RNA sequence: CCAUAUAUAUAAUUUUAAUUAUAUAUAAUUUUAUAUUAUUUAUUAAUAUAAAGAAAGGAAUUAAGACAAAUCAUAAUGAUCC
């Protein structure tokens, strides 16, 4: 093979815990076995530029672990649903 | 009396006034062209002045204001607004 | 514009829809009648007319074509003289001898009074079937029916297609071939736009010049699909 | 500016991410802060003297003392 | 990348043009120093004067919109016709 150092051979709270513990410090394992999200409100906004409608995908969710800790998180994506949960997500847990 | 002014969008001069230098070259065409208005044509009088308008010309016929930079530069700072 | 202005006061006076299935010319009303001489063979509608000249300016009406007709005049010394320089010669972003003027225009005939004249309107009118003159026909076979040339003919080695604002009150496309006869073909080659063709031909089909005549709450629908399919997600 | 809260509660908001387990090491500065606590009042206080010539402020002379 | 300047290699200097050929490499998008002008004050810029330089040119290389084009001879497919 000639894989580059670097790179490796070919869930989502998984990369959240991942990408969130290396850019604040929090524990991945809190976030993984301990929070649970729950998407509150799901929105299709658009915005009017000279080229037409550029629509996007709101997402509100909420996380906690049931024991006095919370956070709300706000995502948006012009491409996927799973990318503005993605990134709502993301927001909660920095919001705790 | 003094007149504050409200909060501006900038501070900016439209058009600011620049120290444009008199070419000399046409000063001593105009000596020259007054002194053969006066003392005629090809004189001696100022035969000089030729000189030196040949001397001047000889190689070229002919021989920015930065208020708005520093104006943008110092607003926030001098305009007196209260604290957030 | 001024094919659509023709084919509006064509309309106006003529009628079309008012006399349906009358093919053939016969004055009509507006005591008073008038009939159309040129260059239309017909008084039925107008197979070219889309109603509203702005469709020619979009980016879907621009293989639209319209009615007009061109002819050559030759330039008096004083017209050219008159395009010279920068003004008048130049590109606004070889010369000629003469210009090409493009013209739409209409010619009415008012009939006259008489009581013989309007019972013979009437009658005319009454008990002539003149038929459904089909495709390919050639009306009367006088110059009052006689096809319409309205595009230059395509003239190629042994026939010749022609486009025509034919008598059926349809636009036609009329090929004339050297084996169905000589002597017709001969007279084909030589038609230009603007004639009269008054010649039967071998094929004659339905032009494709009208095609792009024809084709001439979704805010609701996009936002309840995008609520719906929010929605779905979950 | 509203007088901030998120300053000088950040013992607070770290041991809430402590206990909760959120962080998992404690930072090196938390014993420090704990034993050193932050003024959190921020409170305008009045003054009665005045600190260079010695006059009372705050004093009201009744028309009995005239 | 051409070109330009230079180095090495090659040529048994009669295939001679060694003042050449063509491979490889180097060079620059030049640099330094003062003086006068201005400056966002120099570790800036321009001009001039000095100093070192052979050093002074050119080409290519991406997308996105708009319109035109059937010698679209920049095709293919389709339709239609003989
Ligand atoms: S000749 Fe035919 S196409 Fe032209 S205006 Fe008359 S009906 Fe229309």
């Amino acid at each position: 093979n000639i894989l580059p150092p670097g790179v490796s051979l070919p869930s989502k709270s998984a990369d959240v815990a991942a990408g969130l513990h290396k850019q604040t410090g929090v524990d991945p394992d809190y976030i993984t076995r301990k929070l649970t999200m729950k998407p509150l409100v799901m929105k299709r906004v658009s915005n009017q530029t000279g080229k037409g409608k550029i629509a996007s995908f709101y997402a509100l969710v909420v996380v906690g672990d049931k024991n006095g800790m919370v956070g709300l998180g706000e995502g948006k994506s012009r491409e996927e649903m799973s990318k503005a949960i993605f990134k709502a997500h993301w927001d909660a847990v920095r919001n705790l | 009396p003094v007149y504050r002014l409200p909060p501006l969008p900038r501070l900016k001069v439209k058009k600011p006034i620049i120290r444009q230098e008199a070419n000399k070259c046409l000063v001593l065409m105009s000596n020259l062209l007054q002194c053969w208005s006066s003392y005629g044509h090809m004189s001696p009088k100022c035969a000089g002045l030729v000189t030196e308008l040949k001397s001047c010309t000889s190689e070229s016929a002919l021989g920015k204001s930065n208020i708005n930079y520093h104006a943008a530069r110092l607003y926030d700072r001098i305009n007196g607004k209260p604290h957030d | 514009m001024g094919f659509e202005i023709i084919a509006r006061a064509r309309q106006i006076t003529l009628r079309p829809e008012n006399f349906p299935d009358e093919f053939g010319k016969i004055p009509r009303p507006w005591n008073y009648f008038l009939k159309v001489i040129a260059p239309c063979p017909h008084q039925r509608k107008c197979p070219l007319q889309v109603g509203n000249p702005n469709f020619y300016t979009h980016k879907e009406g621009k293989d639209l074509k319209f009615c007009n007709f061109q002819k050559s005049i030759k330039r008096p010394k004083f017209s050219i003289e008159l395009k010279k320089g920068k003004l008048l010669a130049t590109s606004w972003d070889n010369g000629r001898d003469y210009e090409i003027l493009n013209y739409s225009y209409l010619i009415f005939e008012r009939s006259h009074k008489d009581e013989n004249t309007l019972k013979e309107i009437k009658k005319l009118r009454n008990e002539n079937v003149n038929g459904k003159y089909d495709i390919g026909s050639l009306g009367d076979d006088t110059q009052n029916s006689w096809p319409r040339i309205i595009n230059d003919p395509v003239k190629r080695k042994g026939h010749v297609m022609m486009d025509l604002c034919a008598p059926s009150g349809e636009l036609e496309k009329w090929t004339v071939s050297r084996s169905f006869s000589k002597q017709i073909y001969h007279d084909a080659r030589k038609s230009k736009k603007g004639d009269l063709w008054a010649s039967a031909a071998k094929t004659q089909i339905k032009g494709l010049g009208d095609l792009n005549v024809k084709k001439f709450q979704l805010k609701k629908e996009e936002r309840q699909k995008a609520r719906k399919a929010m929605e779905s997600y979950n | 500016m509203k007088i901030q809260t998120n300053a000088v509660n950040v013992l607070q908001r770290t041991s809430a991410y402590l206990k909760s387990g959120l962080l998992k090491e404690t930072p090196a500065w938390y014993n420090v802060v704990a034993s050193i606590p932050p003024s959190t009042k921020f409170t305008r206080e009045p003054r009665f003297k005045n600190p260079s010539n010695g006059h009372i402020i705050g004093k009201l002379v009744d028309v009995t003392e005239q």
